[PDB]
RNA sequence: AGUCUGGUGCCAGCAGCCGCGGUAAUUCCAGCUCCAAUAGCGUAUAUUAAAAUUGUUGCAGUUAAAACGCUCGUAGUUGA
RNA sequence: AGCAUUUGUCUAAAAUACUUCCAUUAAUCAAGAACGAAAGUUAAGGGAGUGAAGACGAUCAGAUACCGUCGUAAUCUUAACCAUAAACUAUGCCGACUAGGUGUUGGAUGAAGUGCUUCCUUCAGUACCUUAUGAGAAAUCAAAGUCUUUGGGUUCUGGGG
């Protein structure tokens, strides 16, 4: 804690997933990371936003 | 079902006097009744039902002047995936005699395992509380904790007993030779074992322990 | 008051032979030049007191059980049962007693009751595997291995056993209701042994 | 020759709840055990009434091993109903 | 999650399959050398028992709880 | 020769705690040893310890706590950078929670956690748990 | 992931290894279905992991491999 | 390694004891050195028994072997050498800590049999027996323990057949 490269590469780190969207409002520190699931990484692909939205019907589909 | 326990300690169970597993866990009682574990266990009420797995049957033989005598030993593997891990074995001489017996085994040998943090609270104990190392034969083997989101590994063996004891991050390591497996899950439960045996600081603090079930239940004892 | 004392001392309860016991030399007094031990017995007392208190801290005397393979102990046990309704086992020890959930013998009790350690030996040991504390009338050269209370007795003599015995149901009898601890209890003593 | 287990069973049953209607006569004896015991067999009757018989003779004689009579039982309840100096000097060397 | 018994003697933990160890309850008594109701408890481990150790263990918690005269 | 007499003190403790006698009685004593002692109570470990006067060496006596669960020695006391400092532990502590590893450095004997905080290396001088 | 369908018959042959084949082959030669990875997948050789099987961390030496025949002793290493 | 007749001589040795002296001299040790059973070599004695070799009689299917009878070299001493053995507590050596009892050899301390003798306590040796929620693959091991809860010090050795 409070070294600075870590809470600088840390805020960065952090800052890029909410960039990302892959830590949304609810989770917000470095042992949410360590929550981060494959799943949530793979609702990122377009296919899925596609699908999700409901421009196609079907992740093939989309 | 039907139901009728031989010894007075499994009737407090039978009869709800005894309310959950901790209890007999903690005046450390021996059981010799799997109506006790079935009353605990139940598929509804409890919140998380054991799930059982056969983990490995093998052939084994007396060998005669004549024939083979050929026996089975099988060894099970139980947890409910949140605390209680088993790891039951018999030696008999037909199959599913043998699954049957394993799985009573299991039972009997039903364990509370403790869990900690890696680090700071995050309100979920999720790795083992610290490095615990368990023998048999050759094959020592230890669990080592880890931080989240860093899964169980380890032979399928060992992925399963650690998925029963509901441990979701852990280090493993071994030390011998591999192989032998009924010794290995026998020393992967050793290990899981003591990890709720082990003392830490947070028991530094001294604290009452209750009166025994043998005496809170005396008189419904002497009833029946 | 010094009478329960001297009776103690009047019966060959003091006379320890043959080895020390390295653990049991605390209540040991002196070793005699004759080859016997010399046994404190004062503290001997009080422990017995210290044993009836956890035997009336056991709230149903059932629950209790009784052993001597001794077979002058046996009719000394049966005795202390018709007093106080704690089991007897006599003759042929059982090991599954203890440790054989069906068996027909079968006992789950609270507190086991022990003559001597070393004739009464493999119950004890079974005992500790079915975590019962056992109380133990010990001797010299008898083992001190999976006994919580200790009372130090000649095992070999009838009349110590009886004695013991004797102190313990009117101690148990004083702290139970049956009998105010000013009055002597006096219900058929010193009838306690046979040929 | 001997006796096996299921003849010395029968036997120590009888005797148990039948003392008072055994007596020393073999003859009379076969004729107990069959009002008593619906033995199967002649053979297996004798042999219960020869053994019953020779218990009858080692009972009187001595107690016997393995059975009760009630009687006995009442009979044994029945039945059982400062100091000198070479006994001083241990006393002495306590005080 | 609970927390398991700690040996009186040794202060030492005691597991739950360990299957040996007791917990010894001790009778209070009244001034007149009768039972009281109230009854004093301590847990002994089946280690301590194993290595015989016990009964002078129990002869010093007796002393610290005032139960004994004589400590050893 | 004598060899390293933190090492065989400690084993003799680790030993007395293994045993549960719970107190010990130190052949040898030392200015180290004493201030090991210390830490150990410093960390809640030990209770009172005597250290009795003999003009060649004292003694000392210690209470147990029923407490430790090992006490152990880095032999000999190996030197070692800050950030090397991070993987002994790693490699050592049965907890990251809990144990403690204890080094040398100018300001005297103490934890891991101080001479970090410190940001001082040292000597690496023992462990316990 | 198949006691799938035919052929060969200790032969032909295949198969890191165990093995399969002496007539009803779940391993050979075809055919069929199924399975793995995929515009890549086989094969050899070398190399790291595998190997706490070279061991500072971190090995072993009663009986499995391994205590110099024994003692002294300079360098060496260790130093109340 | 090995060492048993008697006495003498020349010698070394350890423990006990010490309000004796010194003041860290130490520990284990590549290199090097000393000693090192039985056999073998070489020379002088000596050379009885025993007896590698060798010779016969058997035994037996054959038997050049076991077995019988004989029997050189050797065994023995001195003087040189030789430098290996299952030269095995198959356990390197020193260090501390762990658990009891039965013994036992050498001392010192106390008490009582009749100065001596015994017994008690205690040291340095030394075995055994039981116990190891100690260890180990178990056998077993009070060391092979106190080693994944792995670092008391150090020498040597091994890496499937």
């Amino acid at each position: 804690e409070k070294s600075s490269k870590r809470i600088f590469q840390g805020e960065a780190l952090l800052r890029r997933m909410v960039r990302q969207g892959l830590l949304g409002e609810n989770e917000e520190k470095l042992d949410y990371v360590l929550g981060l699931t494959l799943p949530k990484l793979l609702e990122r692909r377009l296919q899925t936003k596609v699908f999700k939205l409901g421009l196609a019907k079907s992740v093939h589909h989309a | 079902k039907n139901w009728v326990p031989v010894t007075k300690l499994g009737r407090l169970v039978k009869e709800g006097k005894i309310v959950s597993i901790e209890e007999i866990y903690l005046h450390s009682l021996p059981i010799k009744e799997y109506q006790i574990i079935d009353y605990f266990f139940q598929p509804n009420e409890c919140s998380h039902p054991l799930k059982d797995d056969v983990v490995k049957i093998m052939p084994v033989q007396k060998q005669t002047r004549a024939g083979q005598r050929t026996r089975f030993k099988a060894f099970v593997a139980i947890g409910d995936g949140n605390g209680h891990c088993g790891l039951g074995v018999k030696c008999a001489k037909e199959v599913a005699t043998a699954i049957r017996g394993a799985i009573i085994s299991a039972k009997l040998s039903l364990i509370p395992v403790r869990r900690g943090y890696w680090g700071n609270k995050i309100g979920d104990p999720h790795t083992v509380p610290m490095k615990v190392s368990g023998k048999c034969g050759s094959v020592r083997i230890r669990l080592v904790p880890a931080p989240r989101g860093t899964q169980i590994v380890g032979a399928p063996t060992t992925k399963k007993m650690l998925n029963f004891a509901g441990i979701k991050d852990c280090f493993s390591s071994s030390c011998g030779k591999t192989k032998t497996k009924g010794n290995f899950l026998r020393a992967i439960f050793n290990a899981l074992s003591k990890t709720y045996g082990y003392l830490t600081p947070d028991l530094w603090k001294v604290t009452n322990f209750d009166k025994s079930p043998y005496e809170e239940w005396s008189d419904f004892l002497e009833t029946y | 008051k010094e009478e329960s004392i001297a009776k103690m001392l009047i019966c060959k309860v003091h006379i320890g032979t043959k080895n020390l016991e390295n653990k049991m030399k605390r209540y040991v007094y002196t070793r005699a030049k004759d080859g016997v031990h010399i046994i404190n017995l004062a503290k001997t007392y009080e422990k017995l007191q210290l044993a009836a208190r956890i035997i009336v801290a056991i709230s149903n005397p059932a629950d209790v059980v009784v052993v001597s393979a001794r077979p002058f102990g046996s009719r000394a046990v049966l005795k202390f049962a018709q007093y106080t309704g704690a089991q007897a086992i006599a003759g042929r020890w059982t090991p599954g007693m203890l440790t054989n959930q069906i068996i027909q013998k079968f006992t789950e009790p609270r507190l086991l009751i022990v003559t001597d350690p070393r004739t009464d030996a493999q119950s004890v040991k079974e005992s500790a595997y079915a975590n019962i504390p056992v109380i133990a009338l010990c001797d010299s050269d008898s083992p001190l291995e999976h006994v919580d209370i200790a009372i130090p007795c000649n095992n070999k003599g009838k009349e110590s056993i009886a004695l013991m015995y004797w102190l313990l149901a009117q101690e148990v009898l004083y702290l139970k209701g049956v009998i105010p601890r000013s009055e002597p209890w006096n219900v058929m003593v010193d009838m306690f042994l046979w040929r | 020759r001997v006796r096996t287990k299921t003849i010395k069973r029968a036997a120590r049953q009888i005797v148990e709840k039948y003392y008072a209607k055994l007596t020393l006569d073999f003859q009379i004896n076969k004729k107990i055990t069959e009002e008593v015991a619906i033995i199967p067999s002649k053979r297996m009757k004798n042999k219960v009434a020869g053994f019953v018989t020779h218990l009858m003779k080692r009972i009187q004689k001595g107690p016997v091993r393995g059975i009760s009579l009630k009687l006995q039982e009442e009979e044994r309840e029945r039945r059982l109903d400062y100091v000198e100096p070479d006994t001083l000097r241990m006393i002495k060397s306590l005080g | 999650i609970y927390i398991p018994r700690k040996c009186s003697a040794t202060s030492r933990l005691i597991p739950a399959k360990e299957h040996g160890a007791v917990q010894i309850n001790v009778g209070m008594v009244d001034a007149n050398g009768v039972y009281n109701g109230k009854t004093e408890t301590f847990a002994i481990s089946g280690h301590v028992r194993q290595n015989g150790e016990s009964d002078a263990c129990l002869n010093r918690l007796m002393y610290e709880k005032k139960l004994l005269s004589f400590q050893n | 020769v004598r060899m390293s007499v933190l090492a065989d003190c400690l084993k003799t403790i680790n030993n007395a705690e293994k045993r549960g006698r719970r107190q010990v009685l130190i052949r040898p004593s030392s200015k180290v040893v004493i201030k090991f002692l210390q830490y150990m109570q410093k960390k809640g470990y030990i209770g009172s310890f005597e250290i009795v006067d003999d003009h060649r060496s004292g003694k000392i006596v210690v209470n147990l706590l029923g407490r430790i669960n090992k006490c152990a020695v880095i032999s000999p006391r190996y030197d070692v950078k800050l950030d090397e400092i991070e993987k002994i532990i790693t490699s050592i502590l049965p907890s990251r929670l809990f144990g403690h590893l204890i080094l040398t450095t100018p300001y005297g004997i103490m934890d891991h956690e101080e001479a970090r905080r410190k940001h001082t290396g040292g000597k690496v001088l023992g462990f316990f748990f």
